[PDB]
RNA sequence: GGGACCGCCAGUGGCGAAGGCGCCCGGCUGGAACGGGUCCGACGGUGAGGGCCGAAGGCCAGGGGAGCGAACCGGAUUAGAUACCCGGGUAGUCCUGGCUGUAAAGGAUGCGGGCUAGGUGUCGGGCGAGCUUCGAGCUCGCCCGGUGCCGUAGGGAAGCCGUUAAGCCCGCCGCCUGGGGAGUACGGCCGCAAGGCUGAAACUUAAAGGAAUUGGCGGGGGAGCACUACAAGGGGUGGAGCGUGCGGU
RNA sequence: UGGAGGUGAUUUAAAUGCCAAA
């Protein structure tokens, strides 16, 4: 019938992730980051890098038979910071321009209903 | 020890914290040859 | 490996570290994406009319104030 | 080597537990039927039955039994998208919240979440009161009913109707939810 | 499997003498406001000596130890870097029984009483009127008590305060007398210790201190400009020999 | 029109003041 998967993208301030699994999230069908792909490390998190790395991983998993996916993004969360790098929206259009169909679109950044205690001390860093 | 706020005043003068640090330091040596 | 043409439709402003680069609108003529509408950055004198060769088309410059 | 090993894996049709409709949900790859025992799928109220209104719905289905080239399911929880109660949490407003424990008729542990949004700010007491509405409730709604029953009306939105139509009396709502269901034990 | 913590709602919102207090259900318990043709009958204010409470950190015994992290061990930056930045990490942070009694513990404003224009928000109770899906609901007006802003007379060096007074009046206690030496020396009391409370003199000095004004400056913000600024370009100087001016000898 | 709070962030390195005014 139609075999759809999931895309995993995890951003970043200094790389970017994206995984592409099954529909249980059981079984890995493709794996690309951004260090795969650039030579230079302050290039990780561009918008470049991530655009490589989701046709790589989009042709990896379009010649098994994946056609759509549903993608969840997130941020380091927990603890460190909330807000997604500059490489979720690049690397979310580039999979649609590769030739897979999109669903639906969530973020499941973990989000503590008061956890526990950040690295710096009372004052953070001071550049 | 007493309180001088205006002592805490930073214009002319090292701050007043390390000055009771050092103070305090001096006042150990003193202690200790007493009870000898 | 020939790069795609694309016209010049609307001029934004000027940008870069000392005034040297616009931002421009420019609109596909040939290729996959044909008819699309992408702002892009260009080094030199330019005005509307002007057909520049994209070595690409997915990189979309960041909007200026 | 790598693309030997993917030529191993074969794959198994994935349904709905019984009385959702048991109609199919997906596919999902492996090489050994043992190992697709406990995976857990997540589909929409939406896909089950065709309504763009419950798009926010999501229900849990872990897998139990494999046979031949199938595997079947069991309901193992429900949550509401994130992204649509943190659109109900509104300045000037109150939001009422409560987790039970509870048995069903035929000895099923659950916990339930469920969450009330009130149309301005009230007093502390009133949030008290509304909160015991709501417990009571849902304990004779346990009290009465079986495992599926509860679960469907649970998802239908009939629990919360009830609920909003006993709280009117306390402070007029804006919004009445079961935010949350979660199994933790099934009868031996 | 484990230890700490209770997001959004959350509000110059609430409660408490102050320190402080935020997941939900149950039990015990302190204080205050409003309503009152109820009871007692000046029983009140302040308070020297005295007593009790008191953030964080620290100490003495016994537990626990997830995350963070004094000391410390490494990687970097730098003229150096005993730091700021990065990777680790002991005490401590958490629970039970004690001790210590310190903070910019600040509303930098001790507490009780009477009086002296208004305007406008919000929290609790009561009263009146109008709506109503009949809701422990909504809107408007008035009284009492809390909590904010603008402001009249008056006050003040001014900043500003102004019925929540820093205004006029009736009380009681505590404290201050130019800047340093100095919260030091000596003596005494308290504490396991670290430390707390009390507290001079010789000598030295013409200012120290406060509020506001005009400029200049900032590795503060905004607007504008220049080929003795840059960007895009054309041609050069700095290397050699000589002309000429300068330092030195 | 004019004010009071809260949460975030805030791209290498960059020390010093002589002769004099007498
Ligand atoms: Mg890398
Ligand atoms: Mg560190
Ligand atoms: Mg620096
Ligand atoms: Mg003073
Ligand atoms: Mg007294
Ligand atoms: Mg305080
Ligand atoms: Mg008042
Ligand atoms: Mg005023
Ligand atoms: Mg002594
Ligand atoms: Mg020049
Ligand atoms: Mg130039
Ligand atoms: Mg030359």
């Amino acid at each position: 019938k139609e075999k759809w998967g999931i895309a995993h993208i995890y951003s970043s301030y200094n790389n970017t992730i994206i995984h592409i699994t099954d529909i249980t999230g059981a079984e890995t069908i493709s794996r690309w980051s951004g260090g795969m792909v650039v030579k230079a490390d302050r290039d990780e998190p561009s918008p470049y890098a991530a655009m490589l790395a989701a046709r790589r991983a989009a042709e990896e998993a379009l010649e098994k038979g994946i056609v759509g996916v549903h993608i969840r993004v997130r941020a380091p969360g927990g603890s460190k910071s909330k807000t997604p790098g500059p490489g979720a929206q690049a690397a979310i259009r580039a999979l649609a321009r590769a030739g897979l169909k999109i669903g639906r679109v969530e973020d499941v950044t973990p989000i503590p209903h008061d956890g526990t205690r950040p690295k710096g001390g009372r004052r953070g860093r001071r550049v | 020890m007493k309180r001088r706020p205006r002592k805490w005043k930073k214009k002319g003068r090292m701050r007043w914290k390390w000055i009771k640090k050092r103070i305090r330091r001096l006042k150990r040596q003193r202690k200790k040859e007493r009870g000898l | 490996d020939e790069g795609y043409p694309a016209e010049v439709i609307e001029i934004i402003g000027r940008t870069g570290t000392t005034g040297d680069v616009t931002q421009v609108k420019v609109r596909i003529l040939e290729g996959r994406d044909k008819g699309r509408v992408i702002r892009r950055n260009v080094r030199g004198p330019v005005r509307v009319g002007d057909i520049l060769i994209l070595r690409e088309t997915e990189r979309e410059a960041r909007e200026i104030k | 080597a790598a693309k030997d090993k993917w030529k191993l894996k074969q794959w198994y049709v994935i349904y709905a537990p019984d009385f959702f409709g048991g109609v199919e949900v997906g596919l999902t790859p492996a090489d050994d039927p043992e190992k697709v025992l406990n995976r857990v799928v997540e589909v929409t109220l939406k896909d089950i039955t065709g309504d763009f209104l419950k798009g926010h719905v999501k229900l849990y289905f872990q897998v139990y039994d494999v046979k031949g080239q199938n595997a079947y399911t069991k309901f193992k929880g429900m949550k509401l998208a994130r992204s649509y109660i943190r659109s109900l949490v509104r300045r000037r407003t109150t939001r009422i919240d409560g987790i039970f424990n509870i048995t069903t008729k035929d000895g099923y542990k659950l916990r339930v979440m469920a969450m009330v949004i009130a149309a301005r700010r009230i007093q502390t007491s009133q949030e008290r009161a509304i909160r015991k509405i709501m417990q009571e409730i849902i304990y004779k709604k346990a009290e009465e009913l079986n495992f599926k029953d509860f679960v469907l009306e649970a998802v239908n939105g009939k629990i919360a109707a009830e609920i909003a139509k006993e709280a009117k009396k306390i402070y007029p709502l804006k919004k009445a939810e079961i935010r949350k269901i979660k199994v933790l034990g099934e009868p031996e």
